[PDB]
RNA sequence: AGAGGCGUGAAACCGUU
RNA sequence: UGGAGCCGCCGCAGGUGCAGAUCUUGGUGGUAGUAGCAAAUAUUCAAACGAGCUUUGAAGGCCGAGUGGAGAAGGGUU
RNA sequence: CCUCUGGCAUGUUGGAACAAUGUAGGUAAGGGAAGUCGGCAAGCCGGAUCCGUAACUUCGGGAUAAGGAUUGGCUCUAAGGGCUGAGCAGCCGACUUAGAACUGGUGCGGACCAGGGGAAUCCGACUGUUUAAUUAAAACA
RNA sequence: AUGUGCUUGGCUGAGGAGCCAAUGGGGCGAAGCUACCAUCUGUG
């Protein structure tokens, strides 16, 4: 039993629980090493 | 190696709970990712027999029963109503 | 020739006394004999001796068994050890007057 | 690279000679 | 050894000198390869893969108002 | 408590040994609370059947008071129902109760389950509640 | 000695044989350990 609104964050909590593309090391400027990373067991969504 | 999908494949298409893969076709299986019916098909994987749990022993007693025996003073433990 | 087979009588109630661990004291007994009497570290349990051994449980081992021990090649792999010793359960109504002899074959 | 994904590189502490 | 700035004299100025504050932050010891990894009976044999408690088969066991089968709340992809 | 269907691998590891001290269980001759602030804990009783049951009492109780006997196995007897043509013949049918004989190295609620009892004093009538995490009480109601 | 009898409930179709019930319960009990609960010893 979820609503449309609460589906909705949950869907964008996932879509951004991916690692960093391995090309984006290579840029002119780049200091990102890794990425923000979210476990369902460590830690828990803001509900 | 390991056979956790396929034995629980068998035992959803089995309707049991009593799996039985043939040792010795290990590699026959572990490509059955889907299978499993062809598979029991050709005996390669079986349906094992309940473990049994007999009655016998029930009956006679019963039967001794019915005859009166093990119903006196020592064997009681309830009351009379 | 160091293809021998021989058969013996292993006392497993003096093996394991004053020992949940009976049964397995009784393989771990067992394997130490074989290695005793045939030299070879490399001991292979027959499945049917392990089902002789825990016939009664972990608790109630039978005081005595009759096994088979035959010492074996090895051509199969390229272990270490070149030969090892395959032990088998023999059955027996009785363990009188039972003595330790060769097995010809 | 006695600069090796990191300038120099102290002390506490440790290894070795 | 280090690799890019620095110091003397005459004055001016100050957030200007630490061993303590059960000081703040950071790092590291002895303790010390020590306490410990002891609630719920229990594991064994063989084979397979593999560089090297897993899987399969066979035994022996346990749960027996369940250690079974399904949901609600909660979790949010497990 | 044991098993079947279903499930699991002993609950953050394993091996060897079996010293002390410990934690959790078991037993102990003779004595039997002499121990201790105090019988603390732990051990006696315990199920059924048949007898028996006091003081006191608000006559409801107390009360399973207290106290005694029995209980296994096996082979019988008797009684207890439904359909067929003050009582006779068949077919079907589920479990009890009581009374006996025989029989055991007196053992038999054989494990499990399972009230120790009595004579009094104080307080609160009773049932109920209470300081989550030191006080369940005579406190509160 | 889990040694050998007996026995409850369950289980292996029954028996012979056994197992489970965190030692099922109970009788007797080798060894070993142990008691002023020793018919052992204790001094110029």
């Amino acid at each position: 039993h979820k609503t449309f609104r609460i589906k909705r964050f949950l869907a964008k909590k996932q879509k951004q629980n991916r690692p960093i593309p391995q090309w984006i090391r290579m840029k002119t400027g780049n200091k990102i090493r890794y990425n923000k990373r979210r476990h369902w067991r460590r830690t828990k969504l803001g509900l | 190696s390991m056979l956790r999908l396929q034995k629980r494949l068998a035992s959803s298409v089995l309707r049991c709970g009593k799996v039985w893969l043939d040792p010795n076709e290990t590699n026959e299986i572990a490509n059955a990712n889907s299978q499993i019916r062809k598979l029991i098909k050709d005996g390669l994987i079986i349906r094992k027999p309940v473990t049994v749990h007999s009655r016998a022993r029930c009956r006679k007693n019963t039967l001794a029963r019915r005859k009166g025996r093990h119903m006196g003073i020592g064997k009681r433990k309830g009351t009379a109503n | 020739n160091e293809v021998v087979t021989r058969e013996y009588t292993i006392n497993i109630h003096k093996r394991i006394h004053g020992v949940k661990k009976r049964a397995p004291r009784a393989l771990k007994e067992i394997r130490k004999f074989a290695m005793k009497e045939m030299g070879t570290p490399d001991v292979r349990i027959d499945t049917r001796l392990n089902k002789a051994v825990w016939a009664k449980g972990i608790r109630n081992v039978p005081y005595r068994i009759r096994v088979r021990l035959s010492r074996k090649r090895n051509e199969d792999e390229d272990s270490p050890n070149k030969l090892y010793t395959l032990v088998t359960y023999v059955p027996v109504t009785t363990f009188k007057n039972l003595q330790t002899v060769n097995v010809d074959e």
